[PDB]
């Protein structure tokens, strides 16, 4: 009980913060930022809202033309 | 940390006796009194303040009522970008006399293999130029590959050509373990490693680290150098994002030395006299050298066969931890063709139509039924002889005997030896190469126009001039 | 934030007995200390790891470890839970990859599971049993024609190394789609794949061609891979097996495979060694045949007072250069009631799935299997049976006639991967190769027809194959529509 | 999918770290004189704990 | 989208005027089962 | 009885009286005092084979909260 509510005012300490980790970290955005360019190249680039519409025409248009037609 | 007194030595295995402070498992000890460093693993703990370990030096000397030291933690080696162009030993000691190795920080040998979730299942293939390798079992990216041969077929050959043919073009890192062998071969390595250019001694400029023990070593040394390349290999891989080429050359001294300690640690031999724990103890150090969600590894290993038997139990259970098998043989060796590969014993694990094309796999298949048909007829040839056999078996039999010539091809470290010119195909020379054969196009030449050439044009040349 | 405190939100001590370690190596503990333990418990270290306790002695007790022992050092303390090992049951593990013990692995989360059993139980006796009269379907067509098998066998896949062994099983488990989407109950199949002593990678790519399919909503993994102690490896069939129990005794069926039944042995045999116990041949333990009795026993077709539910089971050995004359083979080749075998000379000729039908048998004798497909595998059986007793000299009346049928007889029987098919397509396409429609086609090009047929017929003819299907036998009415449908398609065809 | 997979990264990364901080911080600020104290505390929280279980043999 | 095709006997079809045309059958059979085929491995409704 | 800091010799009296209470029928216990300041603090019994555990362990216990 005893370590169970220390355990819980620290958590609130921890939520104390205004924002983000009590330690930032120095290398961790750098991991982040590592791990998000794996995740974009595997994934494949990506913009926020874009949607191209290009349409091809017939592909090897196949007719009766010829001699004996 | 503590002290202890030396109790007992028989060969390579030592007892210990501590006052209070018994150490764990796996920690290093240290002797005191001695003229060269020598250092103690713990294995076991016997019972009334004893402990039984492992020495990694030559014990000659020591006695009774002696000191020893604990450390309180395993063996650990430096590591870091700084081990490019130098070479170490088992417990990361420079042997090259060129002063200290400056790292940042440390690592131990002993660590845990990657878990269920961090696999990698991508597929592609790696291009040669060896055209058995190519149509048969292709090689991937990212994956283990082994070499199976007895003694005096040509294992380290290979190794050495596709060290010059792959080696050389790669954007990363590389890392050669010699686990095992001779001594001769490792200087000519590092000298002619010295002259191509890999290895640069006045600049920041290598791409290639060495860990060597050789054969001249106890047997506590030649168990755990492995590890040792092993630890260096990952952290090019966890640390920093880069793609690493790792060459082992006869891992099977790896079991090897572990079965001359068994008996003096008190066990039951179960088979062929080997230890009982064979199996979980190659699984432990196997597991570790994968592709995870982090980088790529790619392994090349080279595999011996105890008097030319593959039903020994050493080398039949690696078979399940590859993805790339090639077997050599002494009966084609012997018929003069080389590379000597059995064209009907090795596997590859992305020989399906849906990586490879079709075509390829077509003309794989279609050769391969031809060489099984073959076979099938040496019983009545080798005695009847050949006027018993029909037309169309004759027909066979030519075709099969003019496609075995045209597997063979010259290499270039072997010129020396040879008399010859080495030589590198492309892929799609090789399939248009043997469907040409298989088609028939080529019934009016002799068989051994075929033999020892590389594309297929240089046949009909070595033909035309063998009037 | 509060998900973390609320975990932390929700503390008791007792006395337990206690023993105290004497010495620790290679996995195996010798314990002074407790005295009320009985055989085959589960104890508990100090760390959090586990183990149990299988040699009982004046002065010690023998203690396997379920793990890592580098963390076990004398003097330590060890407790008793007071249960016989167990694992968690129940239908909440569809669709999860579970350990030897039942923790998941695959990252998803807890298991809600409201049951437990003993893994080590006796199978049913003579009452509770039925015969068996039911189709269990493969979608191979060298199986389901040849060596039917029904539901409540075991049958045994043997081989070498890369010959197939694996791609049969995963073609298996991945037919049943078709009946699992349905609606009756009493066509429904359940699926448990064991992987004993692999590596991850390949369990890996296995769980990913498994989920591409949609097939992991009802199967079951459990691994014990090759870096796993040895008594897991031990321990994981029976874990299994006790999961597929579940269904057996509610009216359900299910089906289990256990990968490389080769490779238990091999940790028993070190287990076994490390306790002091004296070898046999080739150092293996002295039973161990009732290793094996014990565990394929447990598969039963149940009768109407107790439930109608089943389970089935396919083992798979590993043989040295062909060899099934060795120690472990011979066990397990008397106990299963049937076998499939798989040879590398047939794989090198072209003949995939690489099935040698002269020498596969199957104990049931056809009692469970559709009324259609007999009528035209009966007939292939003396085809082929006639076939190879004469065409094989290392006249045009019989013999020219006998191959030419037999080279197109053999031609029918390849097949692809990962694509199973339904009963009927495989009565069609044996129909047309029974009857003698295809006696003049070149050999080399039959494979063509086949694909083409099939997808003609399937788009076409949708009605025709849901007359067969429903009535479950051919009609003079169908074999007339078929002869007009073939002999079209076959003139039609000609590319 | 692509923003929602990296989302679900990024919680779960903050989520580790919050733990390993606050059990760090549990060690840390565990000091000398708050083991005395509560040791005392303990004592008689843990005797008492005794009685309660030896009061069923 | 929905198709209105009309059903032919290709016994028939090979009997019509074959001279100097029968590269072009063989060609259309070729089209008329692949189209076929591709059309029916997709459904004719849009996806969900 | 195990304790990371030496207990107070009245302290010791009276567990000495409890420990007697749970003792019942026997003999005169034998009380090993043992100071192991490893563990951040709590109190640690034996008695015969029984063995009750209260110490800085639940460590562990709160660590399980990051499994579930
Ligand atoms: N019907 C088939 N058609 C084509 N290739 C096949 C067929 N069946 C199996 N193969 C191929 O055979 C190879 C071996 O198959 P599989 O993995 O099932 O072997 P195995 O008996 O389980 O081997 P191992 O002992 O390595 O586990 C694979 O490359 C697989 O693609
Ligand atoms: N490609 C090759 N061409 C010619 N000779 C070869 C070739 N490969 C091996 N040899 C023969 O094998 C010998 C070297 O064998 P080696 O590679 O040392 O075998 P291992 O690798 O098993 O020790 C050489 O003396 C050479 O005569
Ligand atoms: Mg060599
Ligand atoms: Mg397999």
């Amino acid at each position: 009980q005893k370590l169970f509510v220390d355990k819980i005012r620290e958590y609130r300490t921890k939520r104390q913060t205004s924002g983000g980790p009590v330690d930032a970290g120095p290398e961790y955005q750098q991991d982040l930022d590592r791990e998000l360019f794996k995740l974009k190249q595997m994934y494949g680039k990506a913009d926020m809202n874009t949607f191209p519409n290009f349409t091809f025409e017939d592909p090897k248009f196949e007719a009766v033309e010829k001699p004996q037609s | 940390a503590a002290t202890g007194r030396i109790v007992a030595v028989i060969g390579a295995v030592v007892d210990v006796q501590f006052d209070e402070g018994l150490p764990p498992i796996l920690n290093a000890l240290e002797v005191q009194g001695r003229e060269t460093r020598l250092v103690l693993e713990v294995a076991q703990h016997l019972g009334e303040s004893t402990v039984r370990t492992i020495a990694m030096d030559g014990t000659e000397g020591l006695v009774r009522g002696q000191k020893v030291l604990d450390s309180g933690a395993p063996i650990k080696i430096p590591v870091g970008p700084e081990t490019l162009g130098r070479i170490m030993n088992v417990i990361g000691e420079p042997i090259d006399e060129r002063g200290p190795i400056k790292t940042k920080q440390f690592a131990a040998i002993h660590a845990e293999a990657p878990e269920f979730m961090e696999m990698s299942v991508e597929q592609e293939i790696l291009v040669t130029g060896i055209k058995v390798v190519d149509l048969l079992a292709p090689y991937a990216k990212g994956g283990k590959i082994g070499l199976f041969g007895g003694a005096g077929v040509g294992k380290t050959v290979l190794i050495m050509e596709l060290i010059n043919n792959v080696a050389k073009a790669h954007g990363g890192y590389s890392v050669f373990a010699g686990v095992g062998e001779r001594t001769r071969e490792g200087n000519d390595l590092y000298h002619e490693m010295i002259e191509s250019g890999v290895i640069n001694l006045k600049d920041a400029t290598s791409k290639v680290a060495l860990v060597y023990g050789q054969m001249n070593e106890p047997p506590g040394a030649r168990a755990r150098v492995a590890l040792t390349g092993l630890t260096v290999a990952e952290y090019f891989r966890d640390q920093e994002g880069q793609d690493v080429l790792l060459f082992i050359d006869n891992i099977f001294r790896f079991t090897q030395a572990g079965s001359e300690v068994s008996a003096l640690l008190g066990r039951i031999p179960s088979a062929v006299g080997y230890q009982p724990t064979l199996a979980t103890d190659m699984g432990t150090m196997q597991e570790r050298i994968t592709t995870t969600k982090k980088g790529s590894i790619t392994s090349v290993q080279a595999i011996y066969v105890p008097a030319d038997d593959l039903t020994d139990p050493a080398p039949a259970t690696t078979f399940a931890h590859l993805d790339a098998t090639t077997v050599l043989s002494r009966a084609i060796a012997e018929l003069g063709i080389y590379p000597a590969v059995d064209p009907l014993d090795s596997t590859s694990r992305i020989m399906d139509p849906n990586i490879v094309g079709s075509e390829h796999y077509d003309v794989a298949r279609g050769v391969q039924k031809i060489l099984q048909d073959y076979k099938s007829l040496q019983d009545i040839i080798a005695i009847l002889g050949m006027d018993e056999l029909s037309e169309e078996d004759k027909l066979t039999v030519s075709r099969a005997r003019k496609i075995q010539r045209f597997l063979s091809q010259p290499f270039q470290v072997a010129e020396v030896f040879t008399g010859h010119l080495g030589k590198l195909v492309p892929l799609k020379e090789t399939i248009k190469g043997f469907q040409q054969i298989l088609a028939g196009e080529y019934d009016h030449l002799p068989e051994q126009a075929f033999y020892m050439v590389g594309p297929i044009e240089e046949a009909v040349a070595k033909a035309d001039k063998l009037a | 934030s509060s998900i973390l405190e609320e975990r932390i939100l929700g503390t008791s001590v007792d006395l337990e007995e206690t023993g105290r370690v004497l010495s620790i190596g290679d996995g195996i503990a010798r314990v002074h200390g407790l005295r009320n333990v009985q055989a085959e418990e589960m104890v508990e270290f100090s760390s959090g790891l586990k183990g149990m306790s299988l040699n009982l002695e004046p002065d010690n007790v023998g203690v396997v470890v379920f793990g890592n022992d580098k963390l076990i050092k004398e003097g330590d303390i060890v407790k008793r839970t007071g249960a016989i090992v167990d694992v968690p049951v129940g239908e909440e593990l569809l669709g999860r990859v579970v350990d030897a013990l039942g923790n998941a692995i695959d990252g998803k989360g807890p298991i809600g599971s409201k049951t437990r059993r003993r893994v080590g139980l006796k199978a049913p006796g003579i009452i509770p049993r039925i015969s068996v009269r039911e189709p269990m379907q493969t979608g191979i067509k060298a199986v389901d024609s040849l060596v039917p098998i029904g539901r409540g066998q075991r049958e045994l896949i043997i081989g070498d190394r890369q010959t197939g062994k694996t791609s049969i099983a995963i073609d298996t488990i991945i037919n049943q789609k078709r009946f699992n989407d349905g609606t009756d109950e009493k066509k429904k199949l359940y699926c448990i794949y064991v992987a004993i002593g692999q590596k991850r990678s390949t369990v890996a790519q296995l769980v990913k061609r498994l989920t591409d399919a949609d097939a992991m909503k009802y199967t079951i993994v459990v691994s014990a891979t090759a870096s796993d102690a040895a008594p897991l490896q031990y321990l994981a069939p029976y874990s299994g097996c006790s999961m597929g129990e579940y269904f057996r005794d509610n009216g359900k069926h299910a089906l289990i495979i256990y990968d490389d039944l080769s490779k238990q042995a091999v940790a028993y045999r070190q287990m076994s060694l490390l306790l002091r116990r004296p070898p046999g041949r080739e150092a293996y333990p002295g039973d161990v045949f009732y290793l094996h009795s014990r565990l394929l026993e447990r598969a039963a077709k149940m009768n109407d007072a107790f439930g109608g539910g089943s389970l089935t089971a396919l083992p798979v050995i590993e043989t040295q250069a062909g060899d099934v004359s060795a120690y472990i083979p011979t066990n397990v080749i008397s106990i299963t009631d049937g076998q499939i075998f798989l040879e590398t000379e047939l794989f090198y000729k072209g003949i995939r799935p690489a099935i040698n039908v002269g020498l596969s048998v199957s104990r049931v004798g056809s009692a469970a299997q559709t009324r259609a497909m007999k009528q035209v595998a009966g007939t292939m059986k003396l085809e082929l049976a006639q076939y190879r007793e004469v065409a094989a000299f290392a006249l045009d009346a019989a013999t020219q006639q006998l191959l030419s049928r037999g080279v197109r007889l053999t031609e029918l029987l390849k097949q692809g991967q990962y694509a199973p098919m339904a009963i009927e397509e495989q009565v069609a396409v044996i129909y047309a190769g029974v009857r003698g429609y295809l006696d003049k086609l070149e050999p080399s090009k039959i494979t063509k027809f086949e694909n083409a047929f099939l997808s003609h017929v399937i788009s076409q003819h949708q009605a025709l194959l849901g007359k067969i299907r429903a009535d479950g036998k051919i009609s003079e009415e169908t074999d007339a529509k078929l002869k007009e449908i073939v002999t079209n398609f076959l003139a039609g065809f000609e590319a | 999918d692509y923003h929602i997979s990296v989302q679900n990264m990024m919680r779960q990364k903050e989520q580790e770290h919050m733990i390993r901080w606050v059990e760090k911080h549990v060690v840390q600020s565990i000091s000398a004189q708050q083991e005395k104290e509560t040791i005392a505390k303990c004592i008689a929280d843990l005797k008492l704990l005794a009685k309660k279980a030896q009061a069923q043999p | 989208r929905k198709l209105a095709l009309k059903a032919i006997d290709w016994v028939a079809f090979g009997e019509i005027i074959p001279r100097n045309q029968k590269a072009i059958a063989n060609s259309l059979k070729s089209w008329n089962e692949t189209l076929s085929t591709r059309l029916a491995a997709l459904p004719e409704k849009p996806p969900a | 009885v195990t304790t990371a800091s030496p207990l107070d010799e009245a302290t010791l009296t009276e567990l000495k009286t409890v420990l007697k209470s749970f003792l019942s029928k026997g003999q005169i216990l034998k009380l090993e005092v043992k100071v192991d300041p490893s563990i951040m603090g709590g109190m640690i019994v034996r008695i015969g084979e029984k063995y009750v555990d209260m110490s800085a362990k639940t460590k562990i216990q709160k660590l399980s909260r990051a499994m579930r």
